Order: C-alpha cells, then structure tokens, then sequence
C-alpha cells in the first residue's frame, strides 16, 4: 500500500500560496523524520526541510530562501508544507520521503507537480487515432489518443487500466498559448484489434477530471 | 555542506557491459553513501545504502562500494530497465545532500523508425479544428528528421514535435509529429504526407492520407 | 532485597532509560546544526555509550547548546550510575567480612 | 617445508567453476588469516579476499564481481576458493598467503594457473636440441628441449633436477591454433658434455604428466 500519498497536482498564481500535503501509511515509529524534496524539470533533486512529526519539529535548507514552513498532524498521520508567495521560480515537482532516523529514504511519494501562473485550470481534450482506411498494417498495429488544450501539469494516460503498458509511448507535452496537449500511442498485435477492446484512460489531477476514449476503427 | 560530485554526467554502454557510476564527496564521510535511481517520470528509488548494503528487492546486478571520499555504484551487465537517472546522497553530516546526478545511456543496434500518420478525429472537427499525428516509433540513434507536406507542398506553419528519452523497455526513442490547422484550412486540401530521414535508410520512409 | 542492591539496579534501569532518551534527543538537537554529525538513532545510541562510560573517543560529540546539555545529563547518570555500584560492592564487601570476624 | 601447497594448474570451461586449494604447513595460530591474491598476465596483484579458519569467517573485495566463496576445513589444514561462472577474465594466476593478524603476507603459495577455455588439455612434446655437426665450440656449448603443443599453461623445465640452474633459459610460450609452445636452454662447459649427462625435466601440472629427455650428440 502506497506509503506515503501526495495530491498529483497544484495551481498558484504569483506571490499566493499553496499548503501540500503527505499522508503516509505502514508503520509509523517516534524516530520517523518526513523529508520534503524540489526536483525543478529537467534538473536534480534538492533537500528542503525536514520535521519529526512525534515532535513536531523541523529544519530547513539554508542554501535558499525559506518559502516552505513544515508542521504535521498526529491524529491524521498528515505532514503538510506551506509555500507562501511563490513565482516561476518555486515551478517543480515537490516530494516527501519518510526516513527512519538511519539517514537514507527508503520510500518516495508519487510526487506534486505545483505550477506558479495566472493562466487558467482547463480539462484535456481527448480523441482517438485509429488507422487510416489506406494504411496497410503488418503483425502489429498502432493506435493513440490525443490530449490537447490543458492545463496545468501534468496528465497521467494508462491504456486499458495498464493492463497494457507494453507497446505504450506518451510524449512529452508541448507548451502554447498557456495550454499544453501531448499524444500517447500503443501497439498491439494487429490481429487483436478491434477484436479486444483498446481504450484510453486519461486522468488530469489538477482539475480532478478523468475520462475514457474507445478506439475502434473509422467507419 | 558536502559537496557530492558525480562525473560524468551521461554514461554510454553496450547492452550486457558493465557500467561504474562514481561519486566524489567534499570531505570524509565514511560510508554514508547512498544511491538512488528514478526513471522517467517516476519518483527516486533507493538502490543501495551505506554505500555497500544491498536493498531488498533490488536486482543482485547492482552494487555499491568506496569510503572516505570515493564512492561507487556499479551495474554488472546493464540493460534496458537501467535507463534512468542515478544519484548518490548523504547522511554523513548536516544538512543531508545530493549529488548532481547521472544519466546511464544505452548503445543499441540501429533501428528504423515505424511511422504511422493519423487523420483528425470526428470529434475534434465537431467542436471546431483538425489535427493529423504521426509518430515515429522505435528508431536509433535518436537522430531524425520529419517533412510535412500538404497537397505535395512541404508545410511547416502549426507543426510542434516531441520526442521521448530513450526507452527502459528497448532502448530505443520515438517521437510525435504533429499539424494542426482549423477546419477550414484542412478542408480546403486533399493529400497529408508525413516524411523522415533517419541513419537506417538512404531513402525517407513516408506515410500519408486524402481526406476523401 | 537490600537498599544498596535495589538502588544499584534501579540505577542500571534509569542509566538504559538515558541512554536510549539521550540517543533520540541528542539526534533532535544537533539535527539543524551544519556540519553536525550526531544525526541519525544508530550512532548517535554508540554515542550516548561512550559518553556515559566517558570514554568518549571524540568520533562523536554534540555542537549545539542543547545537544551538549543532554550530554552533560547521559555523563552524569553514568557516572552516578557506575558509583552507585562501586558503593553496593563496598557495603557488600564491608558488612559481610565483618561476620568473618 | 613449503609454507603453503597449491595446485600448480586449473583448467576451466567458461560458464563452469572450479574450487582452488591450498593446504598449509608449520606453525598455526588462532590469529591466522589465509588471503587470496589474484595476478592476471602482465599485471599486478588485485587482492579477492580472506579467510580466519578457527572462527570460519571470510571477507571479499567490494570492488570487484564476487566469483569467489571461502571456506576452511581445520581438521586437513586446508583452505578452499570456489569460483564459479568463470569467463576469460577470471583467467590467470591465483596466490594464497598466509598473515599472522599483523598486516604483512609473511609466506605466500606457488600459485595456482587457472585457464578458462574450451579447449582440451594436451601434454606438451619434447624433442632434444644437440648442436649440428659442423658447429664448431668454443670453451661452453648450448643444448635445449623444445616443448610444444601442450595446453593449458604452465609447464615447468628444469634441468637435471635443478642442479644446473646457471646457464638456464626457459623462454615465453607463444599460442596458435589452441597449443602452447616454448624451448629452453643451457650452457655448460663444452668439455663437460656429453661426459656429464645433461636431462631435460618437463611438467606439467594441467594433465599430470612429467617426462625427463636426455641431451645427447647426433650420431
Ligand atoms: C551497542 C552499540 C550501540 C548501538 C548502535 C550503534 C549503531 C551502529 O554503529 O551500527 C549500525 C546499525 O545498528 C543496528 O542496526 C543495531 C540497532
């Protein structure tokens, strides 16, 4: 069971903030510190703070601005971080890690992709891509969704509730006019389709709205 | 603050070699190393820890040694699910660190891409707009360039391409090309190309359709 | 049984008490301190040994005002602890030879 | 009396495994640890690991792939090395010494040749090497034996039992075609052959053949 459980995603407009949450699971000692962790796209990973929730205190990088304050909640095993007047700068994916006081973090949460803009939340457009009536096929065949128009980061797309991640490509989004789109492709063996269903899960946590799309073939 | 130093920061192997990952602290620090991996979009996962202590769960093929200074981690026969993003950190003195990082790159065999062009969807023409896809599945070296031509004319205005690091399942790299245009401008035309050039083939492989 | 006997051992009890209380506030102390290495349960529960023993080696030894209070604490009690024993033996020691008489 | 007893030579497929010995002699103490050293051609010494026999406890060198396993039986006084999945690269000369618990390696084994090919053992040839009828001499005369043939490495030339070691050439094996071949040679004083018996002793350990060859003048 997941250990530690962080929300997909966070919107905040320049100079507001945003208070992210880690609620963990398994076992739970006094010697328990949660590790808060910035990873900015395309770079490393850089440690930001640390509280011991039985006692509830915690330090912080001095190798950069404070713009975390660290607190946690016993009764609803909860550590929570509150950035406060943010920018493009504070833009990255945030992580919690728990560590048992021995120094090394033995599990990660799935991460919190927070995003600093005055632009607007707005749901993904998804469509099919199936074959064109002329296009020849071999052993294997290739279809896909396309995702467009959203935003903010990020979306998570999984073909028949990953129970076919083999054969799967998902893009890298492509920015414009404040709304990202990427496009995810999968390849069965061609035989298979549409003999077996092929759908197209496409989840979009910052504006909690997930929804199919069937591929079957065109007319 | 320990300084951790890992160089280089892209490692190249052939498949089934063996890769040594090294990371240089600022001081002594015994053996309180430990090293991470975190794949694409994935979140890191620890690997070894106190620099030789092996995780469970983790395959034998890894494995961790040095003290002091000098520390390295290393991966007997890489392969494919290796693709990712090594680091290292300490719990040595206050406040923890991380080393920079290192991407491990692997050196297949040359793949030829796999193209297929996609026609907009029904949907998306209803609510206003076209957009023709087509992807380049599987290629290597990543090295690859993709012509759109529309009604035999090389197009270019609404193109935007993306491609993906190189893949943990095959070691290969694929990448998306995709032009979009209103209704309109899609209606008035009949024949779509989608072309690529690649190292495999002295000849572009290309892929396209008529909106009947 | 005898008071000597019992406050050695409770002495012996109290002295496991600081050692493990010691190991988990020292860590909270001296955590937040740059270049502080009395930061993590394991070491830091080695520290508190050699403290309380005093042979101090160090390969260890906290830098911030509390990390240092809290040693002061662990050496005392040891030390206390190590004398409340000697005091046992000796009173052993002493009444019973004294029938040896 | 030789401190340490190793077999001369070990010949392995790759892919197999092989279990190197090495049985001790004089003084033992609880103190003792049996080391193993492993020297490929031309290189140097790259320590593998050790063993304390009275406690049966053994440590391996971290910076290399663990193709050895330790292990010490008291009651034979003899340490065991099993390597297993060998390949080319674990082919070449391992040593075994012995330390007092002090650091230094007081006395250390002949050396054990492993070879890991596909091959098959050969014993090596031996064929005189009187000079030609119309070679003139000086005060000394040169004689050898050539051995060839053989597989795998080494073989051991003496002559006549080692009492004439002066005067001795063994020259470096050359490989072809999966076979082995070197000469040797020896110069004793011209008027002292072939009054004086001149031997050729080779053997070799790989297939446990020793053969001697005397050296006398063609017909
Ligand atoms: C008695 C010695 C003092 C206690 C711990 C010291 C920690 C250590 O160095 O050893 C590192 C690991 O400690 C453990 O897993 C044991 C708990």
């Amino acid at each position: 069971q997941v250990q530690l459980q962080q929300p997909g995603a966070e919107l905040v407009k320049p100079g507001a903030s945003v208070k992210l949450s880690c609620k963990a699971s398994g076992y739970t000692f006094t010697s328990d510190w949660i590790h808060w962790v910035k990873q900015r796209p395309g770079h490393g990973l850089e440690w930001i703070g640390e509280i011991i929730p039985s006692y509830g205190r915690a330090n912080y990088n001095e190798k950069i601005q404070k713009k975390a304050t660290l607190t946690a909640d016993k009764s609803s095993s909860t550590a929570f971080m509150q950035l406060s007047s943010l920018t493009s700068e504070d833009s990255a994916v945030y992580y919690c890690a728990r560590e048992r006081g021995d120094g090394y973090f033995a599990v990660w949460g799935a991460g919190t992709t927070v995003t600093v803009s005055s632009a607007k939340t707005t749901p993904p457009s998804v469509y099919p891509l199936a074959p064109g009536s002329a296009a020849q096929t071999n052993s294997m065949v290739t279809l896909g969704c396309l995702v467009k128009g959203y935003f903010p980061e990020p979306v998570t797309v999984t073909w028949n509730s990953g129970s076919l991640s083999s054969g799967v490509h998902t893009f890298p989004a492509v920015l414009q006019s404040d709304l990202y789109t990427l496009s995810s492709s999968v390849t069965v063996p061609s035989s298979s389709w549409p003999s077996e269903t092929v759908t197209c899960n496409v989840a979009h946590p910052a504006s909690s709205t997930k929804v199919d799309k069937k591929i079957v073939p065109r007319d | 603050d320990i300084l951790l130093t890992q160089s280089p920061a892209i490692l190249s192997v052939s498949p089934g070699e063996r890769v040594s990952f090294s990371c240089r602290a600022s001081q002594s620090i015994g053996t309180d190393i430990h090293w991470y991996q975190q794949r694409t979009n994935g979140s890191p996962r620890l690997l070894i820890k106190y620099a030789s202590e092996s995780i469970s769960g983790i395959p034998s093929r890894f494995s961790g040694s040095g003290s002091g200074t000098d520390f390295t981690l290393s991966i007997n026969s890489v392969e494919s699910e290796d693709i990712a993003n090594y680091y290292c950190q300490q719990s040595n003195r206050w406040p923890f660190t991380f080393g920079s990082g290192t991407k491990l790159e692997i050196k297949r065999a040359d793949a030829a891409p796999t193209v297929s062009i996609f026609p907009p969807s029904s949907e998306q023409l209803t609510s206003g707009g076209a957009s023709v896809v087509c992807f380049l599945n599987n290629f290597y070296p990543k090295d690859i360039n993709v012509k759109w031509k529309i009604d035999g004319s090389e197009r270019q205005n609404g193109v935007l391409n993306s491609w993906t690091d190189q893949d943990s399942k095959d070691s290969t790299y694929s990448m998306s090309s995709t032009l979009t245009l209103t209704k309109d401008e899609y209606e008035r035309h009949n024949s779509y190309t989608c072309e690529a050039t690649h190292k495999t083939s002295t000849s572009p492989i290309v892929k396209s359709f008529n909106r009947n | 049984s005898a008071l000597h006997w019992r406050a050695a051992g409770a002495a012996t009890v109290l002295l496991v008490i600081v050692l493990l209380a010691g190991s988990y506030l020292a860590v909270l102390a001296e955590r937040g301190a740059p270049g502080a290495q009395l930061i993590t349960y394991p070491r830091a529960l080695w520290w508190a040994c050699e403290t309380a023993t005093t042979v101090g080696y160090x390969d260890l030894y906290p830098v911030t005002l509390w990390g240092r209070l809290v040693a002061v604490v662990v050496m005392v009690a040891g030390i206390t602890s190590f004398g409340l024993v000697t005091a046992a033996l000796a009173t052993w020691f002493v009444g019973r030879e004294q029938e040896r008489r």
